[PDB]
DNA sequence: CCCTGGAGAATCCCGGTGCCGAGGCCGCTCAATTGGTCGTAGACAGCTCTAGCACCGCTTAAACGCACGTACGCGCTGTCCCCCGCGTTTTAACCGCCAAGGGGATTACTCCCTAGTCTCCAGGCACGTGTCAGATATATACATCCTGTGCA
DNA sequence: CACAGGATGTATATATCTGACACGTGCCTGGAGACTAGGGAGTAATCCCCTTGGCGGTTAAAACGCGGGGGACAGCGCGTACGTGCGTTTAAGCGGTGCTAGAGCTGTCTACGACCAATTGAGCGGCCTCGGCACCGGGATTCTCCAGGGC
């Protein structure tokens, strides 16, 4: 099927989505369940909509279909459903006890619907009702949620009786081959059992080529100039050395040695008693006794004398609070995004930062907050204060700014404290990135 | 030959482990020498007390429309009986609750 | 330097919780000064029990307080607890 | 195969089946019964040991158990338990 | 105009409801935080089993319920219906604390 | 004719008796009471004098402590006179 | 052997009350005091006679009384 | 031959019998075995408690202008100290009397 | 012939002469002090034996005695008693 | 008026008695010294599984705060009866002494009970496994309380 | 002041579901059978002490009665603080990541400290005896309470 079907409304499918649809059709005809990994920004939802519309239209086989999406994407999925292919009938399940009961008794039992869109929490709550019916296609968006066994969602989703299955994700491999095996075992319980060049690489490619489709965003637009990764090493200050040595040797309660060396590489003031006395001043005390703060204080004014518009991704909200104090001291306007920021406050902050003429300079983001949204295309510089164990999580934080709207190349500064646990962390991240590249990219 | 072994519990007609009671008495540092009738007597007394408390607990469970004994039923049985209340006066039963008891002055009238 | 405290842990024992305990006890009306006294008596009782349990755990040369240690401490205080050992 | 833990659960279950045939018991209730049996055992054994010490004897006997039962149990329970123990001892010493 | 119960009907209803149940009336995580804070003074880097905090909560709740019973008896003795710190102190003094 | 007001002699006797340390119950009546109580359990019982003296000491101490608690209860009820309901409340809170 | 409880007289009860620290005494408290003393003594003497019967003696001793009081939770110092 | 006998009490610098304490521990049915330092530790503790009580009693008796300590002085010393009172809270001292207290509401207006 | 009775009387007298040199003691106070020493011995030894049973060890040691003293005595008394016992143990180890 | 004067109670200072604490003496039984032994606990090493620490997302019950009105706590009065101080008579405690016998305390002898060993084997643990008893929800039907209303 | 009706809380059946109880199986370790040795206690007999019974004289203490004051108890008013219902907010509870070491548990080896036995001599308990503290009585002082200028 080299052309878009007739049920599509408001737009013709392009080459990548039509060939993805052909791949999905071939996979269904042969009778296997697969993973679509076209990366965020290649119309995976549009491909799924085209697949379901084709299933309803071309063959007279409409039936109970379940689309599992994160709660933050239910509205967008339903809007796309009602805007692209209105012929299919869709419902969404959300709300507290009374609303859920009303909705199920209204629509789910009579079953005039064909496709249902539900979240993970609603699936756990409503396993009793969602279990009874037969599902001919189970679509799961952001499949990295069920990447781990012994998890309740993965157990419940395996418990369902489905004829076919289909996974949607961007990063199937993050930490090990065990999670890829978990996804493949959910898809094909019999085909993939047990445990998972000549002894590697080639065997993986041959086995996984018919069960996967990965597309790098390079053959579609041929734009968005590539990144520039610069690693900045810091020899942290004397108080940092003193605390690091004290923690390494060993009256304060201290249990997680690794997560004490972590923040110790971030800022000593996080510990109790490292701060000075009851003056509690906030002027040049923090900058001097933290090497990363020194480098940041030297670097940001240069960016401001130039393009500015920097993004700072950090792994601790306490560190973000210290950075907020520093920005206030430097008389820098900013905006802070965090897990504690209410959802209404998040969107207006994003829009204010991304407005055509904003005075806001520094945007502080915790790396694991939000997700798959936040189009900070107008941003210029990405600065990672800390790096986590997931290179793909770091890369996602990097590509939040790296979006189709950006016109100039972006630079990513990664801060590393030598002879600390930061070296191990970055080594692990690089090794995992290499493994993912050698397995999937080719 | 060797005659068939018979448990001392079977010999006394009890349902409690006379041999285990003797072993615990000897290993508990109560005296250096233990008589033969002491474990039998102690097992009989323990069996009687267990029988009493379980009689009351089953009675309290039956009229609550249940077939299982739960700590609530055990607490209800231990209370409402004078002698067992004296025996277990300073004992806290987990997940037992308290008896229904409202003072007369607090009643509305 | 920017941090704040949330609440003292004795205040985590809330007024509705104390009122529920009083309702189980059989109390109809409660003065507004009962909550501080209840917190004080709870604190004293917990301190005694936890001190004895920590003494037992130290004697065992362990670094984890155990339900059996709590039961032994209660038995020493005179508050035998059935259901944990 | 964890190390063996001893409990009176099976004997409690047999007494329960004798007393109430069609009835059961939960796990927490069985834990409570085991604790009750252990506490009573400790009380009786301690009183018997102190009786032997006061009388300057190194042997714990059925007489010590009987006196400990009288001292610890409240009245009607004491006399019924004394009757039970006398019955059991007579059966044991008359059979074998 | 809206329906309203007299001051004391809901109290008796709650008395019956909580004398019917067997649950724990204190909040689990706040109680655990209190226990950890108290243990800090006696020794640092102490760990608690999850059963230890449960047993502590059970004993504490039983003690508080008994104390409230004696307090109510004292308040009734004083020709009152409301319990007071005076009643609590008298109960503790007679019980020997 | 001099006459003290109703209550100064009570405070005088309170002071003198709290300062003294002898027994306040007649020994022969107490001994007759002890023997009469003991006749119910076992007959033909003989007592040492030390046994009766120790019984008297313990009984007097118990009654003194009970009376102190009863006085506290009467003060709680805004009274100076002690009453049987005060005694009952004290016993009930003690656990008897 | 009866009526002997009336040997515990009103002046004696008043002396004990004064040592306790009470000022005014109601007239109905004497009967209750006699009852309380009776139950206390009955418990103690029951335990003491049980110890005596175990000892195979016909004489109750200060040691028996002390052991009884101790196992009732009222330890006595001064008699052994 | 053997050297002159030297007491364990004098070896530890105590006034209480380490040997008698060791014998009582062995014959008291407390454990199968008894260590060497346990009698010394226990004797030291007993000596300290006796010394504290006797010092308080002697101070009290000197307040009363006597030389011999009596049970009244012992009771005064025990009840006027919070920690000793808590230790001996459930003990009765024969012929000791009570501490002189009068509730303030009973005093003349 | 009659038997001999043991007591702590001479040792109490020695400690008294060490503390208050010209202060005497009577028979009743001597009996009270003897009973007190016996009671403290019983409490501490029982606690140590229970500790040994809980930890499943057959010996009573200075560590167990110290733990029992911490469990029994309140506060300052406990600290000073522990100091005295540790001092005695050090001297006995050194001078043996 | 609050502030003297009696009057009783407590306090202090001396002097004669009584018995009980302190010291000295004898014999004997328990504690110290030595030597031999072994089993108990310490030391170490390997393994597994909970546990702690810093975060995200979501849901929802419970906590918090507020305003109103109503029982209730608390103060103040009046009354009357019950308790207290005091004097008089009566009773039984208290002390001293004597007399008798039961019973506790001791000793010597003997046996029968209990401890200790070696086999032997079955009862009592742990580990899987399935089916039913209790929990939850839901819609009923029923019982309790409260207020307006003829009584006024 | 009864009563009826309305609003709400609560008990009652009935159907669904799930995880925990009750069962079964296999193995092993702890109890039973048989036996022998030694000392703890049962038994008989003797001694002497300590309990009981009685009697007489003294005196303190109890019982009885009387008169008066103060404290308990019922009633009345008030104004305040707590219960009740509602609306907002928060954090508890549940479900996830992310590598970790850490702490408890078990198995083995090996040395030293506690037991056990023999010997002995020196603390220690019992018995006399004597003098000084406590007791008791007696006389000369301060303190305090109660009536009256309504002193
Ligand atoms: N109708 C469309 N056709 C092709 N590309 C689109 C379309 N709509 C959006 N995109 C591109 O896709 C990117 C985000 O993709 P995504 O939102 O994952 O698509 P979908 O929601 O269809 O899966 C945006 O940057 C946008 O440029």
């Amino acid at each position: 099927f080299e052309d878009s079907p007739s049920y599509v409304k408001w737009g013709k499918l392009r080459d990548y989505q039509v060939r993805g649809l052909n791949w999905l059709i071939s996979l269904y005809e042969n009778g296997i369940n697969g993973i679509l990994a076209d990366e965020m920004g290649l119309g995976k939802t549009l491909q799924t909509i085209s697949l379901l519309g084709y299933m309803k239209h071309y063959r007279n086989i409409p039936g109970p279909h379940m689309v599992l999406v994160p709660k933050s994407t239910l509205h967008n999925w339903m809007s796309e459903f009602k805007r692209w292919v209105p012929t299919l009938r869709s419902v969404c399940l959300i709300g507290d006890k009374e609303q859920r009961a009303a909705f199920v008794r209204d629509v789910l039992l009579p079953g005039e619907w064909d496709v249902c869109v539900t979240s993970y929490e609603m699936l756990i709550k409503e396993k009793s009702v969602f279990k009874k019916f037969n599902w001919r296609y189970l679509v799961i968006d952001e499949a990295h949620r069920i990447k781990n066994e012994k998890s309740k969602l993965s157990e419940i989703v395996r418990e369902f009786k489905t004829t076919n299955r289909l996974l949607l994700t961007g990063t199937p491999l993050q930490n090990n081959l065990h999670e890829l095996w978990s996804l493949l075992n959910f898809l094909l319980p019999d085909v993939f059992n047990s445990a998972d060049d000549q002894k590697l690489v080639e065997r993986l490619h041959m086995v996984l080529r018919p069960f996967l489709l990965r597309r790098i965003k390079a053959d579609v637009e041929k734009s968005l100039p590539p990144k520039k990764e610069v690693k900045i090493y810091v020899g942290l200050s004397k108080m940092q050395r003193e605390w690091y040595t004290r923690i390494l040797m060993k009256k304060m309660r201290l249990l997680n040695i690794l997560m004490q060396l972590r923040k110790c590489c971030n800022h000593p003031y996080l510990f109790d008693g490292a701060e000075p006395g009851p003056p509690y001043t906030t002027d040049m005390h923090l900058v001097t006794n933290s090497g990363k703060m020194v480098v940041l204080d030297k670097l940001l004014p240069k960016l401001k004398e130039q393009g500015s518009r920097v993004l700072i991704f950090s792994q601790m909200t306490r560190v973000l609070d210290i950075l907020e104090d520093y920005c206030m001291w430097r008389n820098y306007e900013y905006c802070r995004l965090d897990g504690q920021t209410p959802h209404d406050e998040r969107q207006d902050s994003i829009n204010a930062y991304n407005e055509p003429n904003s005075t806001k300079f520094v945007f502080m983001l915790s790396t694991r907050a939000g997700g798959l949204g936040i189009n900070l295309a107008t941003a210029d510089v990405v600065i990672l204060y800390d790096s986590d164990w997931n290179p793909q999580v770091d890369l996602q934080a990097m590509d939040r700014a790296h979006r189709i709207g950006q016109t100039k190349t972006v630079r990513v500064f990664r801060f590393i404290t030598d002879n600390t646990v930061e070296e191990r962390i970055v080594e692990r991240a690089e090794m995992k990135l290499r493994l993912d590249s050698i397995v999937i990219q080719q | 030959t060797r005659a068939k072994a018979k448990t001392r519990s079977s010999r006394a007609g009890l349902q409690f482990p006379v041999g285990r009671v003797h072993r615990l008495l000897r290993k508990g540092n109560y005296a250096e020498r233990v008589g033969a009738g002491a474990p039998v007597y102690l097992a009989a007394v323990l069996e009687y007390l267990t029988a009493e408390i379980l009689e009351l607990a089953g009675n309290a469970a039956r009229d609550n429309k249940k077939t299982r004994i739960i700590p609530r039923h055990l607490q209800l049985a231990v209370r409402n009986d004078e002698e067992l209340n004296k025996l277990l006066g300073r004992v806290t039963i987990a997940q037992g609750g308290v008896l229904p008891n409202i003072q007369s002055v607090l009643l509305p009238k | 330097r920017h941090r704040k405290v949330l609440r003292d842990n004795i205040q985590g024992i809330t007024k509705p919780a104390i009122r529920r305990l009083a309702r189980r006890g059989g109390v109809k009306r409660i003065s507004g000064l009962i909550y501080e006294e209840t917190r004080g008596v709870l604190k004293v009782f917990l301190e005694n029990v936890i001190r004895d349990a920590v003494t037992y755990t130290e004697h065992a040369k362990r670094k984890t307080v155990t339900a059996m240690d709590v039961v032994y401490a209660l038995k020493r205080q005179g508050r035998t607890l059935y259901g944990f050992g | 195969r964890k190390t063996r833990k001893e409990s009176y659960a099976i004997y409690v279950y047999k007494v329960l089946k004798q007393v109430h045939p069609d009835t059961g018991i939960s796990s927490k209730a069985m834990s409570i019964m085991n604790s009750f049996v252990n506490d009573v055992f400790e009380r009786i054994a301690g009183e018997a040991s102190r009786l032997a010490h006061y009388n300057k004897r190194s042997t714990i006997t059925s007489r010590e158990i009987q006196t400990a039962v009288r001292l610890l149990l409240p009245g009607e329970l004491a006399k019924h338990a004394v009757s039970e123990g006398t019955k059991a001892v007579t059966k044991y010493t008359s059979a074998k | 105009k809206p329906h309203r119960y007299r001051p004391g009907t809901v109290a008796l209803r709650e008395i019956r409801r909580y004398q019917k149940s067997t649950e724990l009336l204190i909040r689990k995580l706040p109680f655990q935080r209190l226990v950890r804070e108290i243990a800090q003074d006696f020794k640092t880097d102490l760990r608690f089993q999850s059963s230890a905090v449960m047993a502590l909560q059970e004993a504490s709740e039983a003690y508080l319920v008994g104390l409230f019973e004696d307090t109510n008896l004292c308040a009734i003795h004083a020709k009152r219906v409301t319990i007071m710190p005076k009643d609590i102190q008298l109960a503790r003094r007679i019980r020997g604390e």
